[PDB]
């Protein structure tokens, strides 16, 4: 298989506008949605077909429960905050919990929040500590290493239980998360090479241009990978021709474990 | 409590061709707070049924969003997107070039 | 979705027992262990989530994740702890589960035994014969007779003496006598009736 | 703490009851249990936090109300003998975490009954000790009976000197009943308390063994020409002797 990835993202904002929620929380597979709750909602639904045909309604009622009164303890988290910082008006906290089955079988974990968009505590599940990016932080982390019981059970979840619900949601979603759709690499003129890639799935790819048969990382414009939104994603990386001189240049695209190569006349 | 204002990107799902059924996206990215507002402008006018995913999270605590529409690409018509953010004071447009 | 500990223990005092409990659950957030006194609320003991034993005063607790598998142990036993032991395993939902308990008994080590049954008279004239001061080692059966009455053994603290002592209570109406009082029960020889 | 009322309720089958709850602690999950012999505790409702609740693993004829961030009460819109048992309030920081402990109320003992005809206060005696412990052990043991009572909603206690005594005293855990053959049976238990011989022979000596029933309330319709049996005390003394 590849890398994959359960993630879940809380917002919080301190003065909502008319419709903009106050919570939001939505989980990740890789790269695709599976999970969705809000202040005005209150309840929590999935967002990919596979997950409510594999999810039984006592799941989704019982997290429901979980959500209201996580919402509720994010939005007193955010007050204490703006209280210690001193800060009036709109505020975000943000919070992204998540972990990684890679390929060999290796996991990893991770944990942490922001405020403002800023990082504010990153989680240690090897060192069982919290590192504070400032001194509010800092203040937080003394109270909040203080119940030990709590960071070993960080440590289970992101370990343990983290990757046992990512590993369902593999199998649940097994024909969309696990498949591959191989890239269709052109190559353009513009005076530049363009090459361009599009229709491709899991949108991690990679591009580079080749000088006879060495990369130039600094003279290559690399575009984002960005969605074609039926699924698939594109991206494509320019470079300039030389036109005092006249080298044999080649487009290189790696995708999901082929290796492929283009080259120019 | 730093701002980041959202990228704007403008094209389309395959290769434009005209005279052929194509899909128009806007993928604006990377901005923070939440709150945007995105219209797509054929020729300077607005577009009423105008779909858009769901808010998205950046694991770099941004945001992110596509706003799609149906359309048939013509010579004659210009494409170009128009976004709303705290972080601007004059609306920013970013035209297709294809 | 199952919780596994045994019903009842019977520990002597000053000893160490271990107090054994087996879970399968779909997922698991935690292990906990709540005490909880006859007609008392439960209070919390210990929590482990991470593999290993922690250890706090007397009691310790003990988790294998892998295994299934805890215990509740605890050191030096005094007579207070006889209670009912809960343990209790958080699931992958965060719902708790509980087990049925464990209730431990903690026999007192009677250090000079006077095995004997006295007879107490009505303050306003049924009446009532009292086993007292007996070894810790010897169980007390139900009567032989229905209409005729008896209960478990009983232990006192006479904390200011620094004496324990066994008793139980045998009473009815009938014909009823204190040496035909306890012939169910294993009683030692030396057991004195005046 | 977490405060939860009452310690005792008698029910006839049909009636309507409500639990309080409150905690002082300002956590935000509440939880209604019922804890039965035989099983673990069960779950009735929860309530994850202030403005929400949710069915536990037996709702059935069961219902809540989150009155406030403070207050959880329990609801029986009709009591059913299969509803008797101990009912614990508990609450704790919040829901979710991994070791937010819970917090139990002291517990509520319900018992469901078809009429309440049966309801009785117990008789309390007490039983001087034997003159032959007192020359052989220098200590005087007491004994205190509490006969015909129904239902097992008693509490014992020992008062020397008008004083509430616990050193040296031991009292049944387990009621026993008196006629154990039917399930409708009075129950009876004992207790005991053993001073030095030198504190029973002083006749300056007070002691007194309290019996404390819980029976009927103050808005229960009673006809029978016997005597009412409301939540009262029953004791019985005795002196020193030479
Ligand atoms: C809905 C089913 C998605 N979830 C989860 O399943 C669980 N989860 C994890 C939770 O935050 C921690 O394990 C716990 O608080 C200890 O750190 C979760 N968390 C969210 O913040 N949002 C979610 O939508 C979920």
């Amino acid at each position: 298989m590849r890398t994959h990835s359960l993630r879940y993202f809380r917002l919080g904002v301190s003065d909502p506008i008319h419709g903009v929620p106050e919570f939001i929380s939505v989980g990740y597979v890789d790269s695709h949605p599976i999970t969705t709750y809000d202040s005005v909602t209150r309840q929590k639904e999935p967002r990919a077909p596979w997950m409510a045909e594999n999810l039984a309604p006592d799941h989704w009622e019982r997290y429901t429960q979980l959500l209201r009164g996580w919402q509720q303890m994010f939005k007193v988290e955010l007050k204490r905050l703006q209280r210690h910082y001193n800060h009036s008006g709109s505020h975000t906290y943000q919070r992204m919990i998540g972990c990684e089955l890679l390929e060999d079988g290796s996991t990893t974990g991770f944990l942490q929040y922001a405020y403002d968009g800023q990082d504010f505590l990153i989680f240690n599940k090897d060192t069982l500590s919290w590192l504070a990016v400032d001194n509010v932080a800092h203040t937080i982390k003394q109270a909040w290493e203080a119940n030990q019981h709590e960071l070993l059970y960080q440590k289970n979840w992101l370990e343990e239980e983290c990757i046992a619900w990512l590993k369902r949601f593999l199998e649940y979603g097994k024909d969309t998360l696990q498949r591959t759709e191989p890239p269709l690499v052109r190559v353009n003129r513009k005076t530049a090479l363009f090459c361009k890639a599009h229709g491709f799935y899991p949108p991690e790819i990679y591009m580079t241009w080749m000088k006879n048969g060495e990369e130039i990382v600094q003279e290559i414009d690399y575009g984002d990978i960005l969605p074609s939104g039926d699924g698939t994603y594109q991206a494509w990386a320019s470079i300039e021709l030389d036109p005092q001189s006249s080298n044999l240049y080649s487009c290189h695209v790696e995708h999901s474990g082929v290796h492929m190569v283009l080259q120019v006349p | 409590m730093i701002q980041r204002t959202p990228k704007i990107q403008v094209y389309s799902r395959h290769p434009a061709e005209n005279g052929k059924s194509n899909f128009l996206n806007c993928y604006v990215s990377g901005f923070h707070p939440s709150d945007i507002e995105v219209d797509l402008l054929k020729n300077g006018e607005r577009i009423e049924k105008v779909e858009h995913s769901d808010l998205s999270f950046s694991k770099d605590w941004s945001f992110y969003l596509l706003y799609y529409t149906e359309f048939t690409p013509t010579e004659k018509d210009e494409y170009a997107c128009r976004v709303n953010h705290v972080t601007l004071s004059q609306p920013k447009i970013v035209k297709w070039d294809r | 979705q199952n919780i596994d500990q045994p019903t009842e223990m019977t520990a002597t005092e000053g000893a160490i027992v271990q107090i054994n409990c087996t879970y399968q659950t779909s997922g698991f957030n935690g292990l906990f262990w709540y005490q909880q006194h006859a007609g008392e609320a439960p209070t919390f003991l210990s929590y482990n989530v991470l593999d290993g034993l922690e250890e706090k005063g007397r009691f310790s607790s003990f988790l294998s994740r892998s295994k299934g598998y805890s215990y509740l142990l605890l050191k030096e036993l005094q007579m207070k702890d006889s209670a009912s032991y809960l343990c209790a395993v958080k699931d992958s939902n965060y719902q708790l589960i509980w087990g049925a308990g464990t209730k431990l008994i903690i026999k007192p080590d009677i250090q000079n035994p006077d095995p004997a049954v006295y007879q107490l008279r009505d303050s306003k004239s049924k009446s009532v014969c009292l086993f007292t001061d007996f070894d810790s080692q010897t169980n007390v059966s139900q009567s032989k007779d229905s209409d005729v009455y008896i209960t478990d053994k009983c232990v006192l603290d006479m904390r200011s003496m620094d004496f324990k002592s066994n008793s139980a209570v045998a009473w009815s109406n009938k014909d009823f006598a204190c040496a035909n009082a306890f012939n169910n029960s294993i009683i030692p020889e030396d057991t004195f009736f005046p | 703490g977490v405060t939860q009322t009452p310690k005792f309720q008698v029910l006839k089958t049909g009636q309507s009851m409500t639990l309080q709850c409150a905690q002082d602690m300002n956590h935000n999950s509440m939880y209604w249990y019922r804890q039965d012999p035989g099983m673990g505790l069960r779950l009735i409702y929860y309530s994850a936090s202030e403005g929400t609740t949710d069915k536990g693993e037996v709702p059935n004829g069961y219902n809540v109300s989150r009155l406030n961030k403070r207050e959880f009460s329990l609801r029986l819109e009709s009591a059913a003998p299969s509803q008797t048992s101990v009912y614990f309030c508990a609450s704790s920081v919040w829901t979710g975490e991994g070791s937010g402990e819970l917090f139990f109320g002291e517990g509520s003992r319900l018992t469901v009954l078809e009429d309440l005809k049966n309801v009785f206060p117990p008789e309390v005696a007490v039983f001087e000790p034997s003159e032959a412990e007192i020359s052989h052990t220098q200590k005087a043991t007491l004994v205190c009976l509490a006969t015909g009572f129904y239902p097992d909603h008693v509490e014992l206690s020992w008062w020397v000197n008008g004083k509430e005594v616990h050193s040296g005293v031991c009292t049944d855990p387990q009621p026993l009943k008196e006629q154990p053959a039917l399930n409708d049976s009075r129950y009876a238990l004992s207790s005991r308390l053993r001073v030095s011989a030198t504190f029973w022979q002083n006749p300056r000596n007070h002691f007194r063994c309290q019996v404390q029933f819980y029976g009927l309330s103050e808005n229960d319709e009673w006809t029978q020409d016997r005597a009412k049996p409301v939540t009262q005390i029953v004791s019985a003394e005795a002196w020193g002797r030479a």
